[PDB]
RNA sequence: CGCGGAAGUGUUUUGUGCAAGGGCCGUAAGGGAAGUCGGCAAGAUUGAUGUGUAACUUCGGGAGAAGGAUUGGCUCUAGC
RNA sequence: AAAUGCCUCGUCAUGUAAUUAGUGACGCGCAUGAAUGGAGCAACGAGAUUCCCACUGUCCCUACGGCCUGUCUUGUGAACC
RNA sequence: ACGCUGCUUUUUGAUUCUUCGAUGUCGGCUCUUCCUAUCAUCGCGAAGCAGAGAUUGCGAAGUGUUGGAUUGUUCACCCA
RNA sequence: UUGAUAGUACGAGAGGAACUCUUGAUUGCGACCUCUGGUGGAGCGGCGUGCCUGCUGGCUGCUGCGGAGCUACGUCGGGAGUAUAAUGGCUGAAGGCCUCUAAGCCUGAAGACCGACUGCGCGGUGUGUGUGGCGGAAGACGACCGCUGUGUGUGCAAGCUGUGCGGAUGGAGGAGGAUUCCGACAUUUUGAGGCUGUGCAUU
RNA sequence: CGGACGGCUCAGUGAUAGCACGAUGAUUUGUUUGCGGGAUGAGCAGUAGCUGCGGGAAACUGCAGAUAGUGGUCUGCCCCUGUGGGGGUUGGCAAGUAAGUUGUGGGCCUAUCAGCUGGUAGUUAGGGUAAUGGCCUAACUAGGCGCAGACGGGAUACGGGGGAUCAGGGUUUGGUUCCGGAGAGGGAGCCUGAGAGAUGGCUACUACGUCCAAGGAUGGCAGCAGGCGCGAAACUUGCCUAA
């Protein structure tokens, strides 16, 4: 069964292989059960790794949650593993496999908890890109550390130093507004009706 | 060699020492005795026989899908994006 | 009555441990009268209490027709 | 074509994969037939027949087990021919 | 074709030699063995034998030749 | 009997084979118990009727599972030896030709004989037997196979049944001052108790 | 936000539907109108698109990385109480529009259809509902309908607005433009939503099926054209960013 391994640290994944003399141990495990990588060949030696998905011959990938080695079919719903849903409030049937591994599933996903002594070589060299930078402005000050009152928090890192940076600074200032008239209103609406409390209270 | 689990009392079956049965539905049980087959019959549950696993764990004696396996894992090295490699904060 | 007990009454203390074939019995996969002159023999139904009961008929019967259901132990309630 | 029809396993229909059996219909009936009693079946029958459901070692095809005999000992000790 | 010559002992007759001071008289079921005048299987001829399918002949008796409906039937007649 | 040979030879067409190789079975015969099924008055459990004053524990009845052994509905196992029959051929006269035949020779059958396989008598040879007792893989009784004190008992291993008595904590409800008594059954101590003719060790 | 309307059809239904006049003081209502109402606090979790590694004949799908909206929990706010406490997380009022529930009355034919009915008629309590009610359950009473036709059975039964015939009085007909109902091969059960027991939504059984590498995956013309079948019996696979 070929191997699709990941390091999160890293992020790095890279696609590997094995023969069915190692690949019989891995049998009678859950997902979330994980080991020393020695068993599979030999560089993984000295590393802790885990286990976290798979599919089988036929494409169905397997799921936590049912605690089987063989394949079900369930009323599925939005937000669940093993369907993709569109329309809003419908639910299907459809096939998908338990949570432990057998001679049926055909590749793993793993995960790299903690490398070893050895230098796999696509896993433990690279250091690859993030993808996006932070947008709540909470978040981008502790990023930089930028608490000097912050006065104008993106034209700050912009000196520092090329790299775009886009924020939630129009959001902001729309609901900055909505909740500063609607505080004007809430005074004529009770102003305005006080003098006809009074003017009515007077005739009568 | 293994020809299969026991559907009644979870226990391992050696080769060549069972039956299949077929049902209707498509439904291929296993068995491993007459001792079993009867229960089935008779219509009782396999969790009043304090004999097999579906018992044991029903009553806590000990459960049978033990999982953990000491899982004492933490790394969180920082990376760079495009051309802040060294942000140096 | 059957299935078990009293009362009264009767009774011995150095043969073997069990081949084949008999006499009287018990249990059997899957099939279900293909057996036989012939269902011979065996198997099957069976007590009680609700339910539900056809053709025909000398109007009395047929009738317990057929067919379906319930049943232990323990702790209480209601009637006279 | 009946416990009564020789010819005869009569002819047609129906039940079966297959019907010298059973039932229905036909009638020149060797030799049916009216207290020699004729026609007729409600109720009753350890009476004679054919089929259906149920059920099974009847059978396919036999196996294993129980008790008493037989096999072995002592005593008593015949008969048929 | 019209005529003519044989063999067997499975038919039914013909006869009355044995048995009437008793040889248990039909069929089926069960089990063994023998014959060849061979149905199939093995070898080989002929043809009005193209091939296929059959028909006719010779050597050959080692091995096989079933399950049912109706009848007591032998026999018969149908189904697979 | 399956696949190949082969939609080939043969035939205007329609149709449609064989030698050699290869796959499975039906039935007969002779064995065997690893597996699966049957049996199992051995063993353990459940639910009852009567009796021992009741509980515990017994005996008696019906029922579930059921090891060893036995068994079939289960598993295993078949000569290319020699000479011939019918027929077809070689050489060859009688009969200057002809002819498988008169002398000779070649080939050829689920058949014959032989081999292999089982039983019995008789022979030979550097060759002649444990009285009794106790066991079994052997057995109606005789016999046969073994030893010549290595048994019995117990422990462990390997199995069958299925969670023991007593205690503790609960229980549909009922009874009534004590915060007591009656109650089928439940959970826990507890894959627990009971049992074994098989194997190993020891005494 | 919408796809619950619009469009098609007449199987079921003889009154539980439809038409006429009533009750809702027994009920809910997005969009529309006019008034009211509104957390810029803490502290942690964490996702779509996007950037990479991939599975499968297909139809469809997984794992890692990093981010808006967002989701918990405290804090405050509001509600029922108070000489204790306990809940909720901003949801309102009135019109208009729509919808649900309910009372009485009407010439299809038939007595070779005369007696029918067990949740059946009522009382008392509770549950359920947006809401009354045997609608449902527990206990108890013995009722309810009928020649002024009950209870049954039949024929080509969707109801009206309407059509035909024609001195008057009558007889016959309405699948079909408008309004009301019911259904999407046959039965059932449901999710989302102000509104559906929805079928150009989902799940199961059932009639007929279709595609596959054989292990799986899938269908719904009584919408507009069109094809087959059936029968005596019925049009175009056209053009449209205009009304």
């Amino acid at each position: 069964m070929k191997l699709n391994i990941a390091y999160p640290t890293n992020g790095t994944q890279k696609m590997f292989e094995i023969e069915r003399r190692n690949e019989v141990r891995l049998y009678d495990k859950k997902i979330g059960d994980q080991f020393d990588g020695g068993i599979l060949g030999e560089e993984f030696e000295g590393t802790i790794m885990e286990i976290t998905g798979g599919d089988d011959y036929q494409g169905f990938p397997m799921v936590s949650g049912h605690l089987t080695k063989k394949r079900v079919r369930p009323l599925l719903s939005k937000g669940d593993a093993g369907y993709r849903c569109r329309r809003k409030g419908v639910r299907r049937r459809k096939s998908v496999r338990g949570s432990i591994v057998s001679e049926e599933i055909c590749v793993l996903n793993l995960i790299i908890l903690r490398p070893g002594e050895k230098e796999i070589d696509g896993l433990t060299n690279a250091v690859n890109d993030v993808s996006h930078l932070p947008r709540k402005e909470k978040k981008l000050r502790k990023m930089f550390g930028v608490p000097d009152e912050e006065k104008n928090v993106v034209g700050y890192i912009r000196n520092i130093l090329i790299p775009k940076i886009r924020h939630n600074g129009k959001r902001m200032k729309r609901e900055q507004e909505r909740r500063e008239q609607i505080m004007k209103i809430r005074l004529e609406r009770k102003r305005i009706l006080e003098e006809e409390r009074k003017e009515y209270l007077e005739k009568y | 060699m293994i020809q299969g689990v026991s559907m009644f009392s979870g226990r391992n079956i050696p080769k060549g020492s069972g039956i299949y049965e077929v049902m209707s539905d498509g439904r291929a049980v296993l068995t491993a005795s007459n001792k079993e087959r009867r229960l089935i019959a008779r219509k009782i549950n396999p969790r009043d026989i304090r004999w097999t696993t579906s018992s044991r764990e029903f009553f806590g004696k000990e459960s049978q899908y033990v999982v953990e396996k000491m899982n004492v894992q933490k790394v969180k090295v920082v990376r760079g994006f495009r051309h802040i490699s060294a942000s140096s904060l």
